[PDB]
Formats: C-alpha cells, sequence, structure tokens
C-alpha cells in the first residue's frame, strides 16, 4: 500500500508435494537475487549488484526449513485442504525492436501462475528449442499468485517464427502464444 | 553491504484441526500445497516513514500477519490464532520481529538498497520508425521506441516540425522486462509532407538533458 519504494525480502515459498522451494529478495517488482537451494549460493540477477552487496546463503536455507515446517502444520491444522489451480496468462514481446540479423531477446511473460509449478517452452517453427534460453524466479503478486519470465536469445529473420509454450495443471491443455516479426 | 533477512516464526504444534468446508475449487488439478512468507516493508520519503509487514500465506490465503502499526501478530483467519498468540507471547519471538523494521529494513535501505537499487540509472535507447501498412489512405504511423531504461519514471512526447502534438498519440504502459529495465512504445498517427520534421522528446532516467531524435522529411 501507499509507499514510494517497497523492499520485499526473505520471500520464502515451499510446496508440500515435491519438497519444492524458492528463496528470494525483490525490490520494486525486480529480483535482487535468489538463493540456489541446491548449490547453496546467492545468485544475483544484476552481477554489478553482487559486487556491491552480499547475502549469506545459509539464511535462505534456514528459512526454507521454517517454511517447510510451517507448511506441514497448516496442512495438518487444515484437515488437508489442497490449493486450487489457476489459469495463467502469457505475453510475448521482444526486448528491443526487431532488426533482422541483429541479436535480440524474445520475452515470454506469464502472470497469475498458481501453484508455482509451470512449464515454459520456446518453439521455433515447432521445434522445442533449448539453449540461449533463460528463466526468472517466480515473482510475487498482490493476490499471492505469481508471474515468471522466460527469455529466448535469438537471431531474427523474416521467415521462421516462434511460439511460447505454457503448460500448467490449471490449463486443460498447453497455451500457445504466437509471436512473429510479420 | 550485507542485506538482512526477515525471519519466519515456527507454527505452533498445529495438531491438525479439521477446517470445516468453505469455497474450494477444481475441475482440473491434483493435490498440491503452497506456503509463502515475505518480509515486505514499505518506504516513503527517504527512510523517514517505514512500515513493516510480515505475512504468512497458506495456499493462497494470508492466515497470520504482523503489522508495524499494530505492534503485534494478528490472525487474519482462524487458523492463524494458534500462531498469533504464541508468537505474541514470547519476547524472544515478538521482540525480534518488532525489530526487523530497523534490522531487516532500515538497514537494507540505507545499506545495500541505496548503494544499489537507488543508484540504478540506465539511459534509454531511442529510435523512430515507420509502420501502419502502406502510405496515405488512413495508414501512416511513426513509432518511437524507448528501451532498456531504469528507473521507471520517464516522459515521452511527439513533435510535428514545431509544436507538441497530442492527438492520435498512443503509448503503451510501463512494460517491465524482468531484468531491472523498462521499455515503452509511443505511436503517432500521421501524414508525412515535404519539409516536415518530426521528433521524439524523451526525458529523465539518466539524461541530464532531455534527449531528442529527428525523423527528417
Ligand atoms: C512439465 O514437465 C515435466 C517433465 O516431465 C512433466 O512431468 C510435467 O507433466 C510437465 N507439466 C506441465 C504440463 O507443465
Ligand atoms: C477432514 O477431512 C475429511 C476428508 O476430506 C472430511 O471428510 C472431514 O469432513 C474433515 N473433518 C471434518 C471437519 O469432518
Ligand atoms: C519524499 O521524499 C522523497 C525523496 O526521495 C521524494 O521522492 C518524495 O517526492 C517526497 N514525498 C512526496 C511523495 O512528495
Amino acid at each position: 500500500i501507499e509507499a514510494d519504494h517497497v523492499g520485499t525480502y526473505g520471500i520464502s515459498v515451499y510446496q508440500s508435494p515435491g519438497d519444492i522451494g524458492q528463496y528470494t529478495f525483490e525490490f520494486d517488482g525486480d529480483e535482487l537475487f535468489y538463493v540456489d537451494l541446491d548449490k547453496k549460493e546467492t545468485v544475483w540477477m544484476l552481477p554489478e549488484f553482487g559486487q556491491l552487496a552480499s547475502f549469506d546463503p545459509q539464511g535462505g536455507l534456514q528459512n526454507i526449513a521454517v517454511v517447510k515446517h510451517n507448511l506441514g502444520v497448516l496442512t495438518k491444522r487444515s484437515n488437508s485442504t489442497p490449493a486450487t489451480n489457476e489459469a495463467p496468462q502469457a505475453t510475448v514481446f521482444p526486448k528491443s525492436p526487431v532488426l533482422l540479423g541483429q541479436p535480440n531477446t524474445l520475452i515470454c511473460f506469464v502472470d497469475n501462475i498458481f501453484p508455482p509449478v509451470i512449464n515454459i517452452t520456446w518453439l521455433r517453427n515447432s521445434k522445442s528449442v533449448a539453449d540461449g534460453v533463460y528463466e526468472t524466479s517466480f515473482f510475487v503478486n498482490r493476490d499471492y499468485s505469481f508471474h515468471k519470465l522466460s527469455y529466448l536469445t535469438f537471431i531474427p529473420s523474416d521467415d521462421d517464427i516462434y511460439d511460447c509454450k505454457v503448460e500448467h495443471w490449471g490449463l486443460e491443455e498447453p497455451v500457445l502464444k504466437h509471436w512473429e516479426p510479420e | 553491504f550485507e542485506a538482512q533477512k526477515a525471519k519466519a516464526n515456527k507454527a505452533v504444534d498445529g495438531g491438525g484441526g479439521s477446517l470445516v468446508p468453505r469455497g474450494s475449487g477444481g475441475g482440473g488439478s491434483e493435490r498440491h500445497f503452497v506456503y509463502q512468507f515475505m518480509g515486505e516493508c514499505y518506504f516513503t520519503n527517504g527512510t523517514q516513514r517505514i512500515r513493516y509487514v510480515t505475512r504468512y500465506i497458506y495456499n493462497r490465503e494470508e492466515y497470520v500477519r504482523y503489522d508495524s502499526d499494530v505492534g503485534e501478530h494478528r490472525a487474519v483467519t482462524e487458523l492463524g490464532r494458534p500462531d498469533a498468540e504464541y508468537w505474541n507471547s514470547q519476547p524472544e519471538i515478538l521482540e525480534r520481529t518488532r525489530a526487523e523494521l530497523d534490522t531487516v529494513c532500515r538497514h537494507n535501505y540505507e545499506g545495500p538498497e541505496t548503494h544499489t537499487s537507488l543508484r540504478r540509472l540506465e539511459q534509454p535507447n531511442v529510435v523512430i520508425s515507420l509502420s501502419r501498412t502502406e502510405a496515405l489512405n488512413h495508414h501512416n504511423t511513426l513509432v518511437c521506441s524507448v528501451t532498456d531504461f531504469y528507473p521507471a519514471k520517464i516522459k515521452v512526447r511527439w513533435f510535428r516540425n514545431g509544436q507538441e502534438e497530442t492527438v492520435g498519440v498512443s503509448s503503451t504502459q510501463l512494460i517491465r522486462n524482468g531484468d531491472w529495465t523498462f521499455q515503452v512504445l509511443v505511436m503517432l498517427e500521421m501524414t508525412p509532407r515535404r519539409g516536415e520534421v518530426y521528433t521524439c522528446h524523451v526525458e529523465h532516467p539518466s539524461l541530464k538533458s532531455p534527449i531528442t531524435v529527428e525523423w527528417k522529411a
């Protein structure tokens, strides 16, 4: 609510089926960094940022344990009521203007994701391409749902085309968001 | 600068109370459970008025909370009561949280956040183009792209070989890209005529002076 800058910290998410965890720090809608729970290390999104600030990775692991604990409880304390699935959206768009031959990044914005278990796949003329592909941590939404981003590093050409493929237990079948320079 | 983390308090025993039916859902899912904690703390006017709010969400419902303008944990829903009371009784628990407004918030703003977020100035790229299918018919659009900028406060304006034009002007919304940079598109419905010089005026993010790009004749 009413406030210039907003610092979202210690965001700890955990999912019962699957021992699935995510620990993140956000600022004004932007990810400061996330802690790999496996590698056990702070990963900043802006490497410049990492060189000026630091975070102890054990803090994040430490919080997941709590979150992990707390879940079971509420789970119990709640006659084991499952979470209701939702239908996510999808918007694709280029980082910068299309200019054939010149490197560009295709962005696939997904919002209203819940639960935080989604599959996002890039399709180049129907060819599940994987490489030069990047993805972001789940972002917090007001209604406690989420939204994630995927990035496709590509070379534009007025011939081939693309299609961001989204799969979520909330959609009867994969949603296809088509984008093309033409 | 080391950033401080907001801590989550443990949920009391939690016997496993049977929460009578409500308004669930279905028609295409499975059995899943999601927990969420976050130490959101609101800044305004420098670090003069902070407000710390820790929320614990079950599935997708905030069940317990801690507001800084309350000074204690308040159950947002019945299944919170257990937690709200216990945490409000332990000085070890409630006084530590009560302290995050400075240790886990004023600290971060003044420390990491100022030497990082608050100093992020990325100047915007700008170039104009020609769209709207073919020429004179009802189609002749000029698009000025303002990309890869940050912070978000920005102002973009069109100009017809002289004055500011507002009619037939359309600009997208903010459009975050996820990587700490913004981009906003500004279209202009027009007709090119000999000698006409259109220009796009952009300003703020990191320009000590409002930049301008011309689209000759
Ligand atoms: C996501 O990919 C995994 C990999 O096998 C698969 O098991 C799961 O069903 C997929 N979920 C969807 C539909 O997004
Ligand atoms: C607990 O869950 C069982 C199984 O869904 C349900 O039948 C029962 O109504 C719940 N407990 C209560 C409040 O009776
Ligand atoms: C409060 O101070 C900040 C300085 O960072 C300024 O941006 C803001 O305009 C001031 N209050 C308002 C909203 O007028």
